[PDB]
């Protein structure tokens, strides 16, 4: 029941990898 | 899983 600390960053990245990541990717 | 269902698009 820990894994929404680490996983919850990815399960959260859905846009964001495309969002808050293509700015400094 | 718990509370997973809407907490992995919260927390």
């Amino acid at each position: 029941k820990l894994l929404i600390t680490i996983h919850d960053r990815k399960e959260f990245a859905k846009f964001e990898e495309e969002r808050a990541r293509a700015k400094w990717d | 899983m718990w509370k997973v269902g809407f907490f992995k698009r919260n927390r």
